[PDB]
């Protein structure tokens, strides 16, 4: 479950359980203080049988680990007031008007806006200029029949911008 | 356009033409593919999926859908309009289930028992009743301005 | 007179001009907030003189005209009263929700729909208004069923936040459930006593009031966050928080308990009734006293004790004491109008933290609403002798000298130790400790609008409570004469709950790493009725819709038995008669078996 | 030192103690690897037909309208009567049919012979 | 690990054009918009009482059955004031 | 209520925060020096790094991320990424 | 009524001869004139009704009903473009032609003298749909809708002319003011069950009730507005008509025999509000929406207080207008968007802001909006239904409950949340929707004014 590859790796699912158990303890230890004592706790129980070169103890004793980590939740984390399921999540989203639309003015208030228009027309015009026979000359013969990835190389070697940038560059700001 | 072929008429059988067909149109590993089975339900030979798939779904992937959990291709789920983030909260619980529903139903028998007891112990406090002056407010009460005057009085004590 | 009905009809209709006036706009306006915040202000300035010329006077009176449907033996008009708490009733909601407009003046600065907010919030105070007049009970269900949806669209303003509209579907359907409460009665009402009318209700009084009593009841813990109907009240303060603190403060809150302080003539009877009261309210009390501790949202935490304080109105309903309810109601609005503007304001200020998990240090950092915040939740429990001590402490002195449950006192007993203690808790992990939030700061309150709407209010939070309990004629026969222990033991529990709870907060600085003992899931996950109930109902009826409604009952079996069998019988006889090959023989051995079969076996001519 | 947590239909398997993020042979390497490479095909498709400067109507999603034509149309073949699904059928339709019409023979009986006795709480009940 | 540096180039030339995009939204020409082209609370606070107090007068209570007091309350030290009797008072009061 | 940023600042604050910390030094402190490249320190400490960085600005950051900044100008870059101050 | 009758006769030849872009005007304007007309009607006083000819008389049942026929047709004539633009200006003659020959065979169908009158105009009423249902469907089983519309009503309504000419050389004649005063009871035999199943299944089936309801959901979605909004509102309350005025005979077995009908209408009204929770495919919702309430409808009917009669009258007016409104506004989202189905646009609080105070208002009058028509309705009718029995409240209450759950839901599910910013098609809101909106809405607030207008003849 991850865009680019298939697997985590061992240690990147050790490295997930470290911070969501320091996040855990976070929500579980009030006043910072025996937080940062219980922290150096962690620390040093990782630090216990760390450094050995087993793999079926290694990943036993993980097993276990987890059993005793899912003991040891809080059950309400303190997650920020941003995460998902959190406080905001797009709190602001009454004003995340997309970028496709605001074509469908009238031009009454084109002659508002001069300005901001005339610049997104050129950048409209970067869009289409910049858009079949590179970008797609890319996307068409670069990868192998198997793309076998979610990301994509950018236009490393002449001329225009990397592919397929429109709805990634022009989005919203997430904060009006 | 719309090809026919993109219907799902017939069930799973047979095995190997089928599941081809299933992995071609829906995008699937071949024994990622599942039928039900059939069992007069209706259902064609819709996959059958992992079934909880919205607690899942960790959310910093960042797919294409956001609220539906959605990524343009996949396999729906034939159920998914109860699974939905604002429908149904499919997360794995902090502690268990069968515990949660027997400590609750537990406390809810308690507090009923307790309920009842309290019902046939009331309170009451050294106190009489109410000496109501004229006959327990008679023509206050219900009324019978001329019907059945009666003679009760109250003693000082 | 001419004047006093006129003032009232006026408070009612200056709440009804900036609506059709921006509706009427056609243009841009820039202080409508203004303009709304001093049409408020109008209002208030005209509905405090009837409530003076009343306890000057008396003179109870009744308005009533624009009939339609004199149909049957009845007739309805728009037909509301003037009364003792109808009436002194309503300048409190008006001057609340004057320094609620200050205060969304405030907080709602930088977004720039606050038209369409003020508008839905005036909407909902003239629902609420139409509600808390009226007599006639349709005008009731009309400001009933008002207040259910624009409470929905003030939870559901952010549009996005799947906790938002989650939370304002969970409130509407809950509302709904004291809805069919509310129907039942009023339809026992209808056909017993021809009408739904209190002044003839109130004049014939039947002693079956168990039907309709019970309508009452499930009215009553549908609008009233009551145990079991209590979890729409956290979701309910997923919402903005001006909107919550209208919603729960005074406004929407106590609604339900409001008529059965109506129905009181009613409810002088049925004892039974009246046990069931004060057990339910006593069952709401403690389960969330229960639940109230050990939770980190400020809004959840106020919601569990504003639901513990209508607990303790609906054991002031169950014993016959309801004017203690109300003036319960008036001291409480004022209290928490003040209490979560308070936190509103701090939670604005910093950044939208909002948890009290990186909260602590907060005394000394601006002391304007930390002074607040001390005061309202010095003034829970009722400090002697304040405003909240009047309220609370009539109710339990009347409480334990009643013919109560013995267990519902002991209930407000240990329910009252833990309001003290989260009382206690909530002050002391908000202002106190190391201060615990981020660096780059944004510690300001200075508003003017926000430092008169904090003023204003907790001047009332002094004076108000004992102005309005004192000219009040006493309806009820105060107790007043109570043996050791029955009288102080208000103070005793207060006291013993800051001990307990001074000594949890000694507890708290130590370093131990306590385990989690499983009450403290039980009080940390809501009492499992949330998570219980929202997994298990939803997925009964949308099972039973997908497997028996729709590919079960209706679609596949339908058109298997009313059209299938029809036309399929009609396919295989037309395939087996047209379905003759072209002979000739055939045909006329068939005309020789006919001329057979109609001469000997079923004979014509005989 | 835990009672592993039972699972439910409701209660969902957190994706820690699975056990099968363990014993990952490549076997399941390869597939999580098709797996990633269906996903990066789907995608591609899509950001390719999506970010076209020339287009102007909507992304016509087949899996949409494959589980609306699967979930209305396509229910009513294949069907087969089963006895299991007949009696489930036939419970779960006229079952509570019949218990409410038991209810409504037990209170109308109630209410006519109470009437007809003449003993109705009747004082006024005028809104019939 | 870390990094691809196809993914830093990428990743670089959005840097590039996500600045430039933002920076174009921020507008100030001196001027975004442009238009090409007691009293008060006296009648908000009359008006409406003027009409209220027109209409509960006359119409409404031509019509008979409209707008009722609960009575005033008198006391046995009272009189009446349109036609004029005082009440005998209470007798005596004592061992209070 | 909200205070824009400013690149400089945030590089300022970021470096700032870094050399708050205990086992790098204050001598050679570059926002263009990787971790594991010259200061060798953990990958647990460089998530502590991150988790610090968090702390501080109060969001997460994700796992996929999380493996591959591994120097403080990615840092600021994907900061920059979330908040968007880009006058 | 005859001068109701000669404009609409004389209105179809104008759409003939007028030319190109001069028929549209001119058959919207004289429309809206005829509305005034036939809003000059309400004469009806006292005693008796407003009666004239051996060929015309009218109840204040078929008063509020006639005027709600004719005043949703030119609203329909302005909504049924956008789809016919680019067809034939010969087409397009034919189709406003075929909905003026409906109105007409309409007002015959609602002014009707003797009942037997009434039943040829009731299949009259029944044979134009199809035709517009089946010429204009534009989805691939507007056949097998059609079909399974003209073979249910067909079949449902055959037994119903057997049974009038059997009243007819039983009774004298069959006109409504003599039966109305030589009607005496049928008792219970079995013949009388068999004539009372008659005439009552007959129009059971155009209600529909649960039974067989299934012809409904496939003539809404497979149908275009204008045939869907004459479908649902003036052909289902015209089959609550046409049972209101035959359930005056045959009083005495309906004690007996009416029990069975109460129960598949409440238990099939719970089971239809339970399977529109789940379902998909927006435009159908709707569909069930009215199942529903036309199950309250025949509960409605079957009871037999005036109170009961009342509430069902203004059931009848109030769900016709709320779901031809927002039959209107699943149209608007098909003309936005080619999907017809629930959760693929999503968003819309952003886009088309005034929007939003269409679908909030039309939620609003599904949730029984609190002086609306809609709650007076249902509120009348769980009146007169706990009069009936006192234990029925229950599936009322639950009704009630679901039937606010799945209104808000189908709110909430296309017009909040998030929008899906890949869709980018949308045109911003024409003023013709907002004006078919101010069109619907302005006349249900006005009749939530002073609605001793919308209750029927036991007023
Ligand atoms: C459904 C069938 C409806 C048949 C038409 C109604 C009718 O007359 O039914 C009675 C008919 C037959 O009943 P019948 O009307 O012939 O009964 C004789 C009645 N008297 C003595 C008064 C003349 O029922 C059927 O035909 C059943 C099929
Ligand atoms: C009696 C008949 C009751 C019928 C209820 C039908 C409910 C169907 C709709 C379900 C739905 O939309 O559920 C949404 C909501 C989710 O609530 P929750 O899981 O807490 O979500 C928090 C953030 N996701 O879940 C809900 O809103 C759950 C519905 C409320 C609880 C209903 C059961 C308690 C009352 C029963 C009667 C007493
Ligand atoms: C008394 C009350 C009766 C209430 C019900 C009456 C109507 C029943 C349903 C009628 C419609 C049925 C229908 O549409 O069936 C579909 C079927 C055509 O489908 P199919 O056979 O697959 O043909 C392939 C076409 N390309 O169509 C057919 O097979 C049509 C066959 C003729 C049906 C005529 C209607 C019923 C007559 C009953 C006579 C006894």
């Amino acid at each position: 479950f991850l865009p680019s590859a298939a697997y985590l790796t061992h240690q990147q699912k050790v490295l997930q359980l470290y911070k969501r158990a320091l996040r855990h303890l976070e929500s579980r230890c009030v006043h910072r203080d025996k937080y940062r004592y219980f922290a150096c706790l962690l620390r040093a129980r990782f630090d216990e049988h760390k450094n050995e070169k087993d793999m079926v103890k290694a990943t036993q004793l993980l097993r276990e680990a987890e059993k005793e980590f899912w003991h040891g939740q809080h059950p309400q984390p303190y997650i920020f007031p941003e995460s998902p399921g959190g406080t905001s999540y797009e709190r602001y989203e009454c004003y995340k008007v997309p970028e496709w639309c605001l074509d469908d003015w009238h031009p009454s208030e084109k002659a508002m806006y001069p300005d901001y228009f005339a610049k997104r027309e050129q950048w409209k015009k970067l869009r289409r200029e910049s858009w079949e026979r590179e970008v797609k000359q890319l996307q068409e013969e670069t990868p192998v029949g198997g793309p076998r990835t979610e990301a994509l190389p950018p236009a490393r070697k002449q001329g225009d911008l990397p592919p397929l940038w429109w709805h990634i560059v022009t989005r919203p700001r997430e904060r009006p | 356009s719309h090809i026919t072929k993109d219907m799902l008429p017939g069930p799973y059988p047979k095995t190997p033409e089928e599941r081809a067909a299933a992995a071609k149109k829906y995008n699937m590993r071949v024994e990622d593919y599942e039928p039900y089975p059939d069992d007069g339900m209706g259902y064609g030979d819709y996959p059958k999926l992992p079934d909880r798939s919205q607690q899942e779904r960790d959310p910093w992937y960042d797919w294409d859908h956001p609220d539906l959990r959605l990524n343009w291709g996949e396999p729906m789920h034939w159920d998914l309009d109860m699974y939905i983030r604002n429908r149904v909260d499919t997360s794995p619980t902090p502690v268990n289930w069968n515990l949660m529903c027997k400590h609750l139903f537990g406390f809810v028998a308690f507090m009923l028992f307790m309920f009842w007891v309290g019902e046939t112990y009331p309170t009451y406090q050294p106190v009489g009743p109410k000496q109501y002056p004229y006959n327990n407010l008679y023509l206050e009460r219900g009324g019978d301005p001329n019907k059945e005057p009666e003679p009760v009085v109250h003693y000082e004590i | 007179m001419n004047l006093f009905s006129s003032l009232t009809l006026v408070t009612l209709i200056l709440l009804t001009m900036p609506i059709a006036a921006i509706n009427f706009n056609t243009h841009k306006f820039t202080n409508y907030p203004l303009y709304v915040k001093t049409t408020i202000s109008c209002a208030f300035i005209t509905s405090m003189i009837p409530t003076m010329m009343f306890i000057h006077t008396g003179q109870e009176m009744i308005i009533s005209n624009w009939h339609w449907l004199t149909i049957q033996t009845l007739k309805l008009s728009l037909s509301f009263k003037m009364d003792f708490f109808s009436m002194m009733f309503v300048p409190v909601a008006l001057f609340v929700t004057w320094s609620i407009m200050e205060f969304s003046m405030w907080y709602m600065h930088s977004d720039p729909n606050i038209n369409q907010f003020f508008k839905y919030l005036l909407l909902f105070l003239i629902t609420m208004l139409i509600l808390v007049t009226a007599n006639n009970l349709f005008q009731l269900f009309i400001g009933w069923e008002g207040v259910g949806i624009m409470s929905f669209l003030l939870i559901g303003w952010w549009y996005g936040r799947t906790d938002a509209n989650t939370a304002a579907l969970q409130a509407i359907l809950y509302n709904r459930i004291g809805d069919i409460g509310f129907i039942l009665a009023m339809a026992w009402f209808l056909i017993n006593l021809n009408t739904w009318d209190l002044q003839q209700i109130f004049m014939l009084n039947p002693n079956d009031s168990n039907l309709p009593l019970m309508g009452l009841i499930l009215a009553a813990t549908g609008k009233s966050a009551q145990f079991g109907l209590h979890p729409w009240l956290p979701s309910a303060m997923e919402g903005p928080t001006p909107v919550s603190a209208l919603l729960h403060s005074s406004t929407m809150v106590v609604a339900g308990i409001f008529l059965l302080i109506r129905f009181y003539p009613l409810t002088e009877n049925n004892k039974f009734g009246q046990s069931i009261m004060l057990c339910l309210g006593a069952m709401t009390t403690l389960f969330t006293a229960m639940c109230a501790l050990t939770q980190n949202d400020i809004k959840k935490i106020i919601a569990f004790s504003t639901s513990s304080q209508l607990g303790l109105m609906m054991v002031t309903i169950g014993i016959n004491q309801p004017h203690l309810a109300f003036l319960h109601i008036c001291t409480h609005a004022f209290f928490k109008a003040m209490l979560f503007m308070c936190s509103g304001s701090i939670i604005h200020s910093l950044n939208d933290e909002q948890d009290i998990r990186k909260m602590g240090g907060l005394f000394k950092a601006m002391p304007f609403t930390t002074t607040a915040l001390i005061i309202g939740s010095l003034a829970l429990t009722g400090m002697p002798f304040l405003t909240g001590f009047y309220s609370k402490d009539l109710i339990i002195e009347s409480a334990n000298t009643s013919y109560t449950n013995a267990w519902a006192l002991l209930m407000t007993l240990v329910a009252t130790s833990f309001t003290a203690i989260y009382s206690t808790r909530i002050i002391f992990f908000a202002l106190l400790g190391q201060p615990r939030f981020p660096t780059l700061i944004n510690i300001n309150e200075n508003n003017p609008f926000l430092i008169n709407s904090i003023k204003r209010l907790l001047i009332g939070s002094l004076f108000a409570g004992f102005i309005i309990s004192n000219n009040i004629p006493p309806m009820t026969i105060p107790q007043m004469t109570m043996p050791h222990y029955l009288k102080m033991t208000a103070l005793t529990v207060t006291i013993l709950g800051f001990i307990l709870a001074l000594e949890i907060s000694n507890t708290t600085h130590y370093l131990k790493f306590n385990y989690p003992s499983n009450t403290f899931k039980f009080s940390n996950l809501l009492g499992y009725y949330p998570t219980i109930m929202h997994r298990l109902t939803p997925y009964m009826n949308l099972t039973m819709s997908q497997k028996s409604a729709s590919s079960l009952l209706d679609l596949i079996w339908l058109e298997t038995i009313l059209p299938k069998t029809i036309s399929l019988a009609q396919m295989k006889m037309s395939t087996t008669i047209t379905s003759q090959k072209g002979l000739i023989k055939l045909y006329f051995l068939s005309f020789l078996i006919t001329i057979l079969i109609s001469t000997t076996l079923l004979n014509f001519h005989e | 030192s835990f009672p592993k947590y039972e699972p439910s239909r409701l209660a969902s398997l957190p994706t820690t103690l699975d056990p099968a993020e363990y014993d990952i042979s490549s076997e399941t390497r390869k597939a999580q690897a098709e797996r990633l490479a269906i996903r990066s095909r789907l995608k591609r498709e899509y950001q390719l037909q999506y970010n076209d400067p020339s287009r102007r109507g909507v992304v016509e999603d087949p899996a949409l309208i494959r589980w609306t034509c699967a979930r209305s149309a396509n229910v009513y073949p294949n069907f087969r009567p089963n006895t299991k699904t007949s009696l489930l059928g036939a419970l779960f339709g006229i079952g509570p049919l019949i218990f409410w019409y038991y209810v409504f023979k037990t209170d109308r009986d109630r209410k006519e012979k109470l009437i007809q006795e003449g003993k109705l709480d009747r004082t006024f009940n005028i809104s019939y | 690990s870390g990094y691809t540096p196809d993914e830093k180039l990428r990743l670089q030339q959005l840097r590039e054009l996500r600045r430039r995009w933002l920076k174009d939204q921020e507008l100030s020409p001196r001027e975004p918009v442009l238009p090409p082209r007691s009293i008060f609370a006296f009648t908000h606070v009359l008006i409406p009482v003027w009409i209220i107090h027109y209409y509960l007068k006359y119409h409404v209570t031509t019509k008979p059955y409209t707008i009722v007091e609960k009575k005033p309350r008198i006391f046995p030290g009272d009189t009446i004031l349109e036609t004029g009797e005082v009440i005998p008072p209470m007798k005596e009061f004592p061992d209070q | 209520d909200a205070p824009p940023l400013t690149l400089e600042g945030i590089k300022d604050r970021v470096l700032y925060v870094l050399k708050l910390y205990d086992k790098i030094d204050p001598e050679k402190l570059s926002v263009n020096s990787h971790f594991m490249k010259d200061l060798g320190l953990d990958s647990l400490d460089q998530v502590e790094i991150i988790m610090a960085m968090e702390d501080e600005f109060g969001f997460e950051i994700p796992d996929i991320d999380a493996e591959k900044l591994m120097c403080p100008q990615e840092i600021v870059d994907y900061i920059a990424d979330k908040k968007d101050v880009y006058e | 009524m005859l001068k109701y009758i000669i404009p609409t006769m004389m209105l179809m030849p104008l759409t003939w001869l007028s030319k190109n872009s001069m028929i549209w005007i001119n058959t919207t304007l004289h429309s809206l004139l005829i509305s005034l007309t036939s809003l000059l009607l309400l004469n009806q006083f006292g005693d008796n009704s407003l009666n004239f000819s051996l060929t015309f008389f009218s109840d204040s049942l078929s008063t509020p009903l006639l005027i709600l026929t004719m005043w949703l047709l030119p609203l329909m004539l302005m909504a049924s473009q956008h789809h016919l633009s680019k067809e034939n200006l010969a087409r397009k003659k034919l189709f406003i032609s075929m909905l003026i020959l409906l109105q007409l065979f309409l007002i015959m169908t609602f002014t009707a003298t003797e009942l037997i009158f009434f039943y040829i105009m009731f299949e009259a009423t029944l044979v134009p749909t199809l035709i517009i249902i089946t010429r204009w469907g534009n989805q691939t089983e507007r056949l097998n809708a059609g079909l399974y519309f003209l073979f249910y009503t067909l079949a449902g309504s055959l037994p119903l002319l057997v049974a009038l000419i059997y009243i007819q050389n039983t009774m004298g004649s069959l006109n409504f003011l003599i039966l109305q005063y030589w009607v005496q009871p049928m008792p219970n035999s079995w013949s009388n069950t068999f004539m009372w199943l008659a005439c009552m299944m007959a129009f059971m089936v155009k209600m529909p009730l649960y039974g067989l309801h299934l012809w409904l959901p496939k003539a809404h979605v497979e149908a275009p507005i204008a045939g869907s909004m004459v479908l649902a509102a003036i052909l289902l309350k015209l089959g609550g008509y046409g049972m209101m005025r035959i359930t005056l005979l045959l009083n005495p077995i309906t004690d007996f025999m009416a029990y069975p009908f109460i129960m598949l209408s409440l238990w099939g009204m719970i089971m239809t509000s339970s399977i529109c929770l789940r379902q998909t495919d927006l435009k159908s919702l709707i569909a069930y929406s009215s199942v529903s309430h036309m199950a309250l409808v025949i509960v409605a009917i079957l009871i037999q207080t005036p109170w009961s009669y009342m509430g069902a009258t203004a059931l009848m007016i109030a769900h016709g207008l709320t779901s031809s409104m927002l039959f209107c506004l699943a149209n608007s989202n098909y003309e936005r968007v080619h999907s017809r189905t629930m959760i693929l646009a999503r968003g819309l609080q952003t886009l088309l802001p005034l929007m939003a105070a269409w679908w909030l208002l039309a939620s609003l009058t599904n949730l029984a909006l609190p002086p609306s028509i809609n709650l007076i309705g249902e509120l009348f009718v769980v009146m007169s239904t706990f009069s009936w029995s006192n234990i029925t409240i229950i599936l009322m209450g639950l009704n009630m409950v679901i039937t606010a759950l799945y209104s808000l839901y189908m709110l909430i599910t296309t017009q909040r949340g998030k929008h899906t910013h890949h869709i980018n098609n949308i045109l911003p809101s024409f003023t013709r929707e907002n004006a078919l909106m101010s069109l619907h809405m302005l006349p249900l607030l006005l009749l939530s004014l002073n609605p001793k207008i919308i209750l029927g003849p036991l007023y």
